[PDB]
This record gives C-alpha cells, structure tokens and sequence, in this order.
C-alpha cells in the first residue's frame, strides 16, 4: 500500500484530527438529511460539507507533510 | 516652517490662561524631557532649523561666548549621535540649563523681516 | 548655499575646541563590539519601542479584527451576513 | 600644553609594524575578494554572449547526402555558412593528381582536402572578407570569389587573388550516403 | 473568497531539493520523466523541454537521443516540393499529443490541458501543489457538492472542480530501477521531474548561490572589520572646551 | 593641486566621492542613496544583457523570455537579477524616502532635492511598470489593460489618448513593443534625473539624524562613508543574493508564468508588490477619474510635504508626537500595500476607504497639525 | 596588475572548494552517480 | 543673484548656453559643435521611435522596417531622418573634425578636449554600423560578416572572441538581437561622452580662427552665436529636408533593400559611405590583422 | 484604395482570390475569400 494513504488514515485517527473528522461526518449526515426533503432541488442554499473537509484535510495534512517522504 | 514670532505667540497666548497653562505645561517639561535631546549634550535652541536667513542672521549675531558654546554642544551632540552613546544623567543638560538663549535673536530677526515687509506693502 | 568646501564649511567662528584623536594602528578595533552591539543594542531598543510598537499595535489591531471579520463571512454561517452586505 | 585624555585602554597591544602589516593584509584580502566577485559575475554576464544552447543544439546537423550527379555542386546551411558539397568526377581527381609545391599559396591535395572524389565538402566563405564564390567562375575551375575575382582551385587551393588561404574544408565526416558533422 | 474557490492551501513536504544547498535527486528527475511519458503525454504538452535538456540530467546522451528517433517530426518539403518527415534529433522539442488548443479542448471535453513545462512556477504552491493534486482526490466527493458533467473533485483545484481526474495509481509504472511505484511516489516522481522542467537551472542556480553567499560573507565580515578599524580614531575622539 | 583636483573629471569625482564634506553622525539609513545607485546600475546592466536576448513581438516576448530562462548559457542568472533588482531597487527607494520623512530632509534648504526625488519616483514606477509589462504573462498583459482602461477616465482626452498609449484597440504587439522601447529607454531619462538630485544634494549637502547643522564638524568621503558604503552594499548583494539564487520567484506572481491571454482573465490582478499601495488606493476611490487621481496624489502629495511640515525643528529624532504620527503611516502604507493584493471584499473595501483617507490626512492634516503642536510644546516646556 | 593575478586564487579557491563539497554534500542525488542504476 | 544664476540647474544651463564668453571671432564653423548636439537629439529621437516598431528578430527585422515605412502613419518619415540624419552626423562630425584639424583646436590647452573627440569618433562608428547592421539588408548582412571575419584575425584570442560577437557560428539571430541592444544603448554612452566633451570645452574655452588668445575680446553667447547657431541649424534642416524628402535614398546603398541571404554574396560590399575611407585603408594593407 | 482603385474595387478584386483561414473547429483547413486587409498573392508557394 502507499504511504500516504496509511498515513492519512493514522492521521486521521489522532487526537488533534478526531475532532475535525467527527465534525466532518455529523456534516455529511447533515447533508444527506437535506437532500433526502424532495424539495430539496428547490433550497436556493443547499449545504454542502467543504468547509468541514478542508478543516479535516488541513489538520492532516500539518501531520503527514513532514513524514511522508521520510517513507519513499 | 512656523515662523518663531508665532510660535511665541501661540505660548503666551496659552501661558497667559491659568487653565491652559497648568494643563499644558506639565505635558510641555515632560515632552522635553522624553525628547532625548537632552541627554546628547543640546539645549533645545540648538534644534532650531538653522537653513534658513532669518535663523542665519540670528546664529550670526550671537555673542561671541554663546556662539562657542553652542558650537561646542553642537560638536559633543554630533560625537554622541556618532558613537551611539548618551550622555549621563549627571552630564545630561538639565531643565533649567535650557535656557532659550538664541529666541531673542530670533525674535529680532523676525521682528526686522516684518517690519521690512509690513513697509514693502504701505 | 549653506555649505560650502573645506576652507568654509559655513560654520560659525569656532574657537577654544580641542579635538584629540589616536592613529587607527594603535587603537583596538572592536573593542566592545561583543559587549556593545548587546547592551547599547538593547538599550536604543528599549528607548525607541514604544514608538513603533503602539502604532504597530493599533495598525496591526485593525488589520487583525479586518482578517477576522473577513475569514468570519466567508463560512457557512457567515452566508446571512454576507448577503445583507 | 595642557592634559590629554588617558587612552590607555583604547592601546592596541600589537607592534608598530604587527598592526599595520595585518590590516593591510585585510584591506588587500577584501580588494582581491572583491576582484574575484567581480570576476565570476562578469563572466557569469559575459557567458552570455556565448553561443545559447539553441545555436550549439542547431549547429552539428547532418545533411541529406546521396547520389547526385558527378561534377554538380550541391549547397547546404551547416553552421551558417554555405557548404559546396561537390561531388567531383574523376576528372577532377585527376587533374588533382598534379602535384604543385610552388605558385601556391599553401599547397595541398585531395589526400587531406577530401576523403574521396565521390563526395567533396568545402565551406563556401572566401578568405579575404569571407564571401560565398561563384560555383563556376574560378581561374582555376573551382569556385571563385567574385569580390576580388580570387579563383579557388577545384582542390579548394587558393590559386589567384587576394586569397589569405585555401577554400576551408569543413570537420564533416562521410558515411554510406550520409554526411556525419 | 471562500476557502473552496482558493483552493485547499498545499502542504509543505520536505522534499528533496527544498533546503538551501540540496539538488534535485536526479533519479527522481528520470523517474518523473518515465512517469510523464506513461501518463501525462497522452494529454499534456510539456514542449519547453528539448531532448538535449535531458543529456546528463536524467538521461545519457545515447538513450535521449534513442527516444528523439522513435518520433517523427516535420521536415522541409522534398525538392519536388511534397511534405517530408525525419527522425526527430536531440535537437528537437519534445511533441505534444495534440497538434493545437482546438484538438485537445475536442479530446477532453473542451477542457486544455496546459503545457507543464511552466506549471510548477505558474501555481501558487509550486511543486508541494501538483503533489497535492495529484493524490488529492478522495474517493468520495465531500455530500453536497455537485460537480458539472466531466469534471472531478479535487480540493487542492481552485473551486474544487478539475476536468482532469484521478490519474495515477499504484503499480501504473515498472520503474526501470525497480522503485516501487506506489500512487504517492509517483505523484513525487512527477512533481520532481515538472519543477525540473520548470527549474532546469536549479542545481546550478544553487551551487553559484552556495558560491556567492560564501564569498560576499567572508567580504562583507572583511568590510566589517575593515570600516570599525578606520572609524576607531572618530569613535575614540575626545573634545574639550575651555574658555575663559 | 593634486591631480584628483587639478583635472576636471577627476574633479567632480573628488567633489562627489573623495573629499565630499559628509557629516560625521550620518547612520547607515545615508548609505541607501549609494545603494539605489548600485541598483540602479544593476538594473540598466542586467538590463543590457536582457534586451540582447529579449524579443519584443507579442508573439515572441514570453518565449523570448523563456528562451533567455532555458537557452542563453547564464540567462537565468540575469533574468532573476533583473527582476529582484528591481524589486530590492524599490525596496531601497521606500527606505530612502522613509529616511527622508522620518528626518527633515525635505525641508528649506534640500526642497529641490526632495522635488527631484518626487519625481525619480514617479518616474521609477512607470519603467517598472512598463518593464513588467514586457514578460507578457498573464498578470503582464492583464496589468497593463487595467492601467490602459483606467487612464481612458480622462475626461475628454481620455478617449483618445488611449489608443495612442494601445497602439491599437487593444493590448498587442505595438503595445509590448513600444513598452520594450520606453523601458529601455527612460532608464537613462532616470539616470539624468539621479545625476540632478546628486547635484541638488551637493548644492547644500545631506542632513543629519540629529537634524543640526552638521558644518561644525564634517568628514571627508573616501576614508569615511566610503567603507560605510561597502559594508551597506555587501550586505544588500547578500540579501539580493539570497533572494537572486534561492527562492527567486518569492517576489512575484506565478500567474505572470502563464502566456499572456486576452480571452481569460487571472482570478486576480495585482502589480508587482512595490507598486500594490498605490493600486490599493486607486481601489479605494469608486470614480475612475477620481481613483486616477487619488492614486497620483498619493506621490504627488510628497511634494507638499515640505510645506505642510510647519517644524522649526528638522527631522523627527527629537520629536515625540511625530515620531508616533511617522510610524503609524508607514504602517498605514504597508496595510495599503497588503490591501492592494486582497480582493474587494466586505471588510477590506471599507478599510481601504480609511487607509487611504488617513494616508492623504497624514501630509495634509497630521504633519502641520503635530508640527505645530510640539512647536508650541518644546517652546512652552523651555521657558 | 597583480590584482588580477590574485583573482584566479581567489577566484578559484573558492571554486574548488564548493564544487568539492557540493558534490560530497550531494553525491547520493547527482546524475553522475545515479545513472549506474538506470543503465 | 538672478534666478539663471542662483540656480544649479540653471546655473549650468547658463554657464554653457547664456553666458559661456565665446571669443569674438569665431567662423560658422564653430556652430558645427551645435548642429552634432542636435544631430544626437535627432538620431536618439527619431531611434527611440524606430525602436517602438523595429522587431529585432532576424527573420522580422526588415519586413519590421517595411513594415515602419509602409504602415506607421510617419514611419517612412522617422526611417529616413534616423538614417539621413546619420548620414548628416557623419557629415558633420567630419567637418567638426576638420575645423580643429586646420585651426590648432586640439593643441596644447585642449588636448584632452581633442581625446574625447576621437573616442566620440570611434564609439560614434561603432554605434553607426550596428545600426546598419539591423536593417538586415544584403548589405547590412555582409558588412557585418566581412567586420567580424576581418576581427577574426586578433592573434591567439580572435578565433574566441568572434563567436562571442556573432553569438553563434556566423551572422545570425542572436548577432542582430544583441546589436540592437547595443545601438540602441551606446547612443547614451555617447551623450555622456558628449558631456564630457562639453566639460573640456568648457574649462579652457573654444580657440579663434585666428588662433590667438581670444580673452581681450570674448562676447556672450546668448544674443550671440545662439542667433549664429540659428543660422546653421536651419541650415542644417533646410538640407536635411531636401535629403529627407527628395532623394532620401541617395546616401544608402540600392543592395541593402534586399533582405539577407548568406547563400548569395553581392556584387560589391561597401559600407555606408562615411566610413568608406577607414574599409579602404583596411583593404590598402594585404594582412588582415595588418589591416 | 485612393490610389488606383477604389474601395470597391479593391474589395471586389479581393473576393476573388482565396487565402487560407483559421480552421474550422474541427480541425480540417478552412479557405476563405480575401478582403481588403490580405495582401497580394505571388503565384507561387515558396521560393523552391
Ligand atoms: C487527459 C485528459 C490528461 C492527462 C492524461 C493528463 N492531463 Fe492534466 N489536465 C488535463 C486537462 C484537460 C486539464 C485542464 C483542467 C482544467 O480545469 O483546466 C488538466 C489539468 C492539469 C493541471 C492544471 C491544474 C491547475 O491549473 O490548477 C495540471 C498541473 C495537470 N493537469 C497535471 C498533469 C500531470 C502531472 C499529468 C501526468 C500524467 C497529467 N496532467 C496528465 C488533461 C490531462
Ligand atoms: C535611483 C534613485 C536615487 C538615487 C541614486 C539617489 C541618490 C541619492 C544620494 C547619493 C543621496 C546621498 C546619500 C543619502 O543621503 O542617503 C541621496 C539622498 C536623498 N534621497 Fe535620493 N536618490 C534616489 C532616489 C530618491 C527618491 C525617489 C527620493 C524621494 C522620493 C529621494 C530622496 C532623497 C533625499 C531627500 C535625499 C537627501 C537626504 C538628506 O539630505 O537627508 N531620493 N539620494
Ligand atoms: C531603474 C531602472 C529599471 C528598473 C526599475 C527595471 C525594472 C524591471 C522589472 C521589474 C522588470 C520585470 C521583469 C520580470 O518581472 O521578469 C523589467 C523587465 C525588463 N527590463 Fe528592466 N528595469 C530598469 C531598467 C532597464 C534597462 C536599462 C534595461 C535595458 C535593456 C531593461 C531591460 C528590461 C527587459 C529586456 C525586461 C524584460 C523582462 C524579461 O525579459 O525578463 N530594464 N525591468
Ligand atoms: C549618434 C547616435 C546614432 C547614430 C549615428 C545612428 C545611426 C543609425 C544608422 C545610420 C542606422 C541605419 C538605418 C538604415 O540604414 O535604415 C541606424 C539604425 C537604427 N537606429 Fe540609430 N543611430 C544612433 C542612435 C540611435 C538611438 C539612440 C536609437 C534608439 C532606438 C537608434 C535606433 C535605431 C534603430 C531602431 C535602427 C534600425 C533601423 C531601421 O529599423 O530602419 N539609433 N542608426
Ligand atoms: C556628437 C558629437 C559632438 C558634439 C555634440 C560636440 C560638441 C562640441 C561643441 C558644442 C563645440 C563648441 C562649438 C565648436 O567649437 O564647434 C565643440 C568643439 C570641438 N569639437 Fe566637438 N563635439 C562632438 C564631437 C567631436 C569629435 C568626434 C571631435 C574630434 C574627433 C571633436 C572635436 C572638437 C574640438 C577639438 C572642439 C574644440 C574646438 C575649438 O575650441 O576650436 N568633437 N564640440
Ligand atoms: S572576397 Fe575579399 S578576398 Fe576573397
């Protein structure tokens, strides 16, 4: 396997990143939530979870940068 | 550059009301006091633009003691600010030896230019 | 002009200065560059912070709350706030 | 005359000539460093001038050789300058054959100017205020430059003219119907 | 703008050639290449790059010019006149898979896919962001986003739609020298090899530099010494003033 | 006389190098002047090197410069020097007009000066601006139609004078090529207009940080200010050799690596960062005619200066108020500066507005005001 | 003038000694000692 | 003082145009000197505007300067005067240098005065055959070539130095890039020189057809031989203009509208015709380093 | 135009060459008839 995604998914597990991540799905279910309302086509502001996986995806990556390298 | 006339002017007109004095005046010593020229060995007439006819004219006729020493305090400040030291407390200038010495030539001076020009305008 | 070349510098009639002065080859060069480069460094430091600190602070304060204000909007709860503007 | 300030502190403990000796060698070390700052920077502009990468990749290129008709003076843009490749017959090795170590200004034969009659190269730049010769207007039957009228011989020796030296010969190596600069 | 339309700030990984006096690992440089002529030629250009660039940086002269005889490039016309085509030379820039905008805009759905042989100084990451990129996509497009038909979402991609679309994956490459050719490396390789193309002056660039700070250091601490030397008489002169 | 006198080059350079009467407690902030002059070589050398290389038809400027970039043996090396040359040249010019402002500088005798240093400026901004201009990157042809566009507000000739400024209808080919030739160019009007503020210093020589006369105790050039200079200059070659050979794209924008296109615009113009708290102003004024105008007032308003500085004493050394008024404008020009490269947003339209009304309220408010109030300060706290 | 002498000294000592440490420093990464492994 | 003289800036343009105490008897030859300054304007200006259209590249410098003279709205007027007015440079500098050769203006108080003269001369050279060399015509090509192949014969660095000059291995690109570069530079070295020129002249004073100490009698130059000035300078424009607009060709050579071709020399290579004589003293000496 | 022919004339005598236009966007070359802007053409191809 890569390096990057086991490194990805320890980091993803750490306790600095367990935050963003539980946030990151509470978002996703959140979402699915509005889109199962049929007039969910409708909603001029349909949600969407980007801001929560860039805060999961940063908080990563300040973990893997410095070690990724170190394993190719 | 505020010509001295009205610089003294603006003083005495706030010098002359109690409120105002007593307001400004201990802003005024501590302003010179955090001004730092002090501890460089300059009374604060030394600070005076001098590039200019009037102020030339002053500096010219200062009295021949008072010319030296201002030509001292001005070589000593020039070292200071050289060597990027300070004078010590006990050296510095001290308040009551800021004299105004060169404001009444300047002054004469000023009153000299206006009268030429009030004249040149009769 | 209000300097001319060596012989007149423009300056008044100077009298009574003795300027004493030793050859650079007998003098110690950097003698307390060590020393002073740390203390007087330090002491010029602290005589002169304040004046680039408090206007440093307040700009600085200003451009802070702007940032904040700006990286606030562009969220998903900042979406109201940023319509009604 | 009057007291002088104590300067014994500000005393350098070196000799009269110790001082002096070490801080001209540090005036002189920091000229030199200087000159050798200023040296690899005007080199490293100068280098500019030089030839780019472009112009050294496009030089070198091989011509289309093959067979041409015998006698038939080809051109090409090696490098620039043209090139007469000729593919002289057999008549004009033979007339080559005759050996000339006088009335010419560097004589020579097709021993070194050619590595066989069935391909001949020759640069086409004259000598004197180097000009591309006309292929069939020399004195001599060769080239001929027709700026002075210098005849260039059909070995590329200089024959007439104000020529300073023979028709140059190019560094290009021969193949099977193939030119290899 | 939001922090989508930005695009996900790239990380910085340590690369091998990031510190001040490190070259680029020319073994990347040649791994990269074997991964841009496997997977990105069939789209992108890269023409900036001659053949001859790759003489004594990833490849000896012999296989360089090797790979400039395979491809066939245009030649001018036969004497007659009629189109004539050659064996392509070092000489030669390396060809793009399509012949103009037009053509590759019609091959990927109008999107163009733009020439690397700049792109590592022309985005705002630099390498760490074609790394980024190219190991951004995750398998699951964050809920709510709806991308437009043909377009794939990459976070590190500024607005978080790209037209380009996971490309590597792992074992996609047998690298010649028997490196394991996971999906990360291979992003690693490519993004070594696009800096280069876009920094081919880098190791030279560094090593005057190295030379440069060397020798204006040792001047600079000379003209030190050499100016509080010849100040020390002003700095040691002493006044007095004494009148009657 | 000593042949450094007797002959008459050699004369002007002893005037201007050797035995200028320089004042004794002169900082390191004097050495700058040296400095610009370094650049302002480096510029027109590297320059040189640059137009050797450099084709200017719109088709050819960005390949030309690649070419430069890939091809020439050390082009590369003059390309970076060029262009973080002029960078540090601005760097330097911004410190040599903040000494200028923090000292007395401008006042009575030097007012000339300080006008030829106006107008250096001015003219600097329009040569690097034309310079980049050249590269023909996306950020380059997108800058200049912005500047193009906006000088069209003029308010009748506006219409007309563009064109002659295109060349055309549009940023192309004449454009590029008569900015190759105007930046190649007003270079050497720059270098005339140095050696006129070299003379309109020598007329009445260079101030002080005490601000006093410095004529009772002056030093020679050559032993003095001379080292000083070499120390000043090796220290900026080894910051521009930091910046030259490590992290030399730092200072600019990537954009300006991508062919200029007309048909797409970048997500966002900006100048190069030297150039960025002006644009931030000319944002800041909704009016196109009113911004153009704005943003030149923003150099122009130097030249009064020296009037509405109302200090009977030079420079700000010795002066409390002043020293904090000084401060929080040239922090108020770096914000103007930040704001130029930011989007106009919520927040940052309104925070430009502020920045540069107290921008223009420094020189025509806070300067005459505070002068004038530790005028009154100094004489009150003496008697 | 020997100032021009001393240049080439100069000049080359510092030469010398950063191509001899560069390549030290490097040689894992430059082409010369890589190339064995892709021949 | 007056403001011509309190001035610095000023006061240099008085002590050199308003007040400069010309001698008294001086000829019309003595305004030469003027009609070169204007002469350097021109050249400059009219160059600054070439350049705004000249493309250096070799493959479009001459459809670019046929380009300046078929569609520019004034282009053939600024393509004419830049090569007339040089043309007319050289005429005067050739008369400038006459003057001073027959009155001993280069004797002893101006000798260094005479130096900058000859460097001017030579640098002016330079400048004018570089800039022939862009319009790349058959003639601007092979004087380049026939130059740099004569500069080949430097003994031991000629075989570097050339490739250096071209840039390559003969006249190509890279040659008409850098010499555009460099004419369009050296111009302002030249202005600088002139300075310096400017300054010889003005420590010791320009001499007398006479050539006796013209200081009994010296006249000021603003009512006087400023008007004289005048005179040649219309002169000058009057004759430039029957040049410029009627027969503007006459002076250049036919062959150089031919684009470049390396593969077919001319007929004859001559150089503009102002430095005909120099070719033909290289061409008088057999050696090409002798010549 | 203005010299020897007027516009329409000069337009018309355009019209009837044809010059070679961008291609169409598929891809095939594309002719179009001159106009006033083109310039004459020789009638051969290359100096070969
Ligand atoms: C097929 C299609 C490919 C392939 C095989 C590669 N690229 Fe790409 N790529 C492609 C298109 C049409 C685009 C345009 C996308 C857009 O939205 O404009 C791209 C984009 C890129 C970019 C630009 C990213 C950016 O500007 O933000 C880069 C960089 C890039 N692609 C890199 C890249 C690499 C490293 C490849 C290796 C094989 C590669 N591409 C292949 C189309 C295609
Ligand atoms: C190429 C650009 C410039 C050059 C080469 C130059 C040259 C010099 C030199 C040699 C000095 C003396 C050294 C010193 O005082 O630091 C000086 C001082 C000065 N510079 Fe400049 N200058 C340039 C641009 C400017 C600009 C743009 C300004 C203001 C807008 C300016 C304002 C000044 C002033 C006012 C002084 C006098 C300083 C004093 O006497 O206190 N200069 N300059
Ligand atoms: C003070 C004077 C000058 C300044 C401040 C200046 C500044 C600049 C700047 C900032 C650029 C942008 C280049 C880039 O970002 O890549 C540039 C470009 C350029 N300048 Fe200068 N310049 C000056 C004088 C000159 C001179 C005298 C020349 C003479 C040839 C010159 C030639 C060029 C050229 C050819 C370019 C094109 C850029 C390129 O090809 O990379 N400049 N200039
Ligand atoms: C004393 C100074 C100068 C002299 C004697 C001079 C003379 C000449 C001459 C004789 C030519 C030949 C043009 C032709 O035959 O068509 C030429 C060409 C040219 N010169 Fe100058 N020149 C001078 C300064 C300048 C300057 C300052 C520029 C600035 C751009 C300039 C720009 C050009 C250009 C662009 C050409 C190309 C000719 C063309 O495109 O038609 N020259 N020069
Ligand atoms: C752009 C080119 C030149 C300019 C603008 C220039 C400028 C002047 C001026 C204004 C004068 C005073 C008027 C006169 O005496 O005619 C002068 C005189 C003179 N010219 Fe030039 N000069 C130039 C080139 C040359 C050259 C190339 C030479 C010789 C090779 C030369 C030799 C002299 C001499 C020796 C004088 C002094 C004449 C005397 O005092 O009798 N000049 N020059
Ligand atoms: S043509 Fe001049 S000597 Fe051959």
């Amino acid at each position: 396997a890569d390096p990057l995604d086991t490194l990805r998914e320890e980091c993803t597990k750490t306790a600095a990143c367990k935050p963003f991540d539980h946030h990151f799905h509470e978002c996703i279910e959140r979402v699915t939530k509005e889109q199962e309302e049929p007039d969910y086509e409708h909603k001029h502001y349909k949600e969407d979870c980007i801001e929560e996986f860039f805060h999961l995806q940063h908080c990563v990556n300040d973990c893997v940068a410095p070690r990724l390298f170190n394993r190719l | 550059v505020q010509s001295m006339t009205s610089v003294v002017k603006a003083a005495n007109f706030i010098l002359a009301r109690p409120t105002l004095s007593k307001i400004i005046t201990p802003l005024a010593q501590k302003f010179t006091a955090y001004a730092g020229y002090r501890e460089m060995g300059l009374k604060f007439n030394d600070l005076l633009l001098e590039e200019t006819p009037i102020m030339q004219t002053a500096i010219k006729r200062l009295p021949s003691e008072l010319n030296y020493s201002r030509n001292f305090r001005i070589l000593t400040a020039h070292q200071l600010a050289l060597s990027h030291q300070l004078l010590p407390a006990e050296k510095a200038v001290k308040p009551e030896e800021d004299d105004n010495y060169l404001i009444p030539y300047i002054l004469e001076a000023e009153k000299e230019a206006f009268e030429k020009a009030e004249l040149d305008n009769i | 002009t209000y300097m001319g070349w060596w012989g007149s510098l423009g300056s008044p009639k100077q009298k009574y200065i003795t300027q004493y002065t030793i050859s650079p080859y007998a003098a110690k060069p950097l003698k307390g560059a060590a020393y002073n480069a740390v203390f007087n460094t330090f002491r010029r430091t602290k005589n002169q912070f304040l004046y680039v600190a408090i206007p440093f602070v307040v700009v600085w304060s200003i451009w802070t709350r702007a940032r904040d204000y700006n990286e606030y909007l562009y969220t998903k709860e900042g979406r109201e706030e940023l319509e009604r503007v | 005359n009057y007291q002088q300030p104590d300067y014994s502190s500000y005393l350098n403990n070196k000799s009269g000539q110790g001082s002096r000796n070490f801080t001209y060698f540090m005036v002189g070390s920091m000229g030199l460093l200087s000159a050798a700052g200023a040296k690899s920077t005007v080199e490293a502009f100068l280098s500019s001038f030089a030839a780019s990468a472009d112009v050294l990749a496009m030089a070198k290129v091989e011509v289309k050789l093959g067979a041409i008709p015998e006698g038939k003076n080809v051109i090409i843009k090696w490098q620039g300058k043209p090139v007469f490749i000729r593919h002289r017959t057999a008549d004009e090795i033979e007339e080559a054959n005759q050996v000339d170590i006088k009335t010419l200004r560097d004589p020579q034969n097709d021993a070194d100017r050619v590595k066989k009659p069935e391909w001949l190269i020759m640069l086409g730049i004259c000598t004197h205020l180097g000009c591309v010769p006309i292929g069939e207007a020399g004195d001599f039957g060769g080239w001929f430059c027709p700026c002075h009228g210098s005849h260039y011989d059909i070995s590329g020796r200089i024959r007439k003219g104000p020529a300073p030296l023979n028709l140059e010969i190019p560094e290009y190596d021969f193949t099977d119907d193939e030119t290899l600069l | 703008m939001t922090a989508a339309e930005h695009g996900l700030h790239p990380p910085a990984y340590n690369w091998p050639h990031n510190g001040m006096f490190e070259t680029f690992d020319h073994a990347s440089i040649r791994r990269g290449f074997q991964v841009y002529r496997e997977v990105c030629a069939a789209c992108h250009s890269l023409d900036r790059i001659a053949w001859r660039n790759l003489v004594g940086v990833s490849h000896t002269t012999s296989e360089a010019k090797a790979m400039a005889e395979e491809l066939e490039y245009d030649d001018e016309p036969d004497d007659e006149g009629k189109p004539r085509k050659r064996p392509g030379k070092l000489a030669d820039y390396i060809p793009g898979p399509y012949e103009n905008e037009q053509a590759a805009r019609a091959a990927n759905q109008g999107a163009y896919p733009p020439d690397l042989s700049l792109i590592v100084k022309a985005r705002h990451g630099g390498s760490d962001y074609i790394f980024s990129l190219l190991t951004g996509y995750p398998d699951e497009p964050p809920a709510g986003v709806v991308l437009p038909e043909g377009s794939n979402y990459n976070p590190y991609f500024p607005g978080g739609a790209i037209a380009m679309g996971r490309v590597l994956f792992d074992d996609l490459v047998e690298y010649e020298d028997g490196t394991p050719a996971t999906t990360s490396q291979m992003a690693k390789d490519v993004s070594t090899f696009l800096n280069w193309a876009s920094e081919p002056e880098h190791d030279d660039r560094k090593k005057w530099g190295l030379k440069a700070l060397v020798v204006l250091s040792s001047l600079y601490l000379l003209s030190i010494w050499v100016k509080r030397f010849k100040w020390t008489p002003i700095k040691n002169r002493k006044f007095r003033f004494d009148p009657p | 006389m000593p042949t450094r006198k007797s002959n008459t080059y050699l004369s002007l350079v002893n005037s201007y190098l050797i035995d200028s009467p320089q004042p004794s407690s002169i900082n390191y902030w004097w050495n700058l002047g040296s400095l610009l002059g370094l650049c302002l070589v480096i510029q027109i050398a590297s320059g040189v090197f640059l137009a050797m290389h450099y084709s200017s038809n719109i088709e050819l400027a960005f390949d030309s410069v690649e070419h430069i970039m890939r091809d020439v043996n050390a082009g590369w090396l003059i390309r970076y020097i060029h262009a973080n040359g002029a960078s540090f040249f601005f760097i330097c010019m911004y410190l040599h007009i903040g000494k200028a402002l923090y000292y007395g500088s401008y006042k009575q005798p030097r007012v000339m000066l300080w006008v030829i240093g106006v107008v250096i400026f001015i003219l600097t901004m329009a040569i690097a601006f034309m310079g980049y201009c050249l590269v023909y990157g996306q950020m380059s042809h997108w800058g200049a139609t912005v500047i193009t566009n906006l000088l069209s507000a003029i308010p009748f000739i506006g219409n007309d004078i563009v064109p002659f400024i295109w060349g055309g209808f549009s940023v192309s080919n004449p454009t590029i090529q008569r900015f190759f030739a105007l930046h190649f160019l007003l270079p050497f009007i720059l270098a005339a207009l140095v050696c006129m503020h070299l003379m309109a210093l020598h007329v009445h020589g260079s101030s002080n940080p005490v601000g006093i006369t410095g004529n009772i105790d002056r030093l020679p050039m050559h032993p003095y200010f001379i080292f000083k200079d070499l120390i000043t200059v090796f220290v900026f070659l080894l910051i521009f050799s930091l910046f030259v050979f490590y992290s030399p794209n730092t200072l600019g924008h990537p954009d300006n690596y991508i062919p200029g296109n007309p048909m797409v615009t970048p997500p966002s113009i900006v100048p190069e960062w030297y150039l960025l708290p002006f644009y931030a102003i000319l944002r800041s004024i909704p009016d196109k005619l009113g911004g153009v105008i704005a943003m030149f007032g923003a150099i122009l308003i130097l030249l009064s200066l020296p009037y509405t500085d109302r200090s009977i004493i030079r420079g700000n050394s010795f002066k409390v108020l002043s020293k904090l008024a000084f401060y929080l404008f040239v922090f108020n020009f770096i914000l103007l500066g930040n704001l130029g490269q930011l989007h106009v947003e919520v927040p940052y339209i309104q925070l430009g507005q502020f920045a540069t009304a107290y921008y223009f309220a420094h020189y025509i408010i806070v300067v005459p005001v505070i002068s004038t109030l530790e005028n009154i300060l100094y004489y009150i706290g003496t008697q | 003038a020997t100032i021009f002498g001393g240049a080439f000294a100069f000049q080359g000592f510092f030469d010398v000694a950063v191509n001899k440490w560069w390549e030290e420093h490097n040689k894992a990464k430059l082409w010369k000692n890589v190339k064995g492994k892709f021949l």
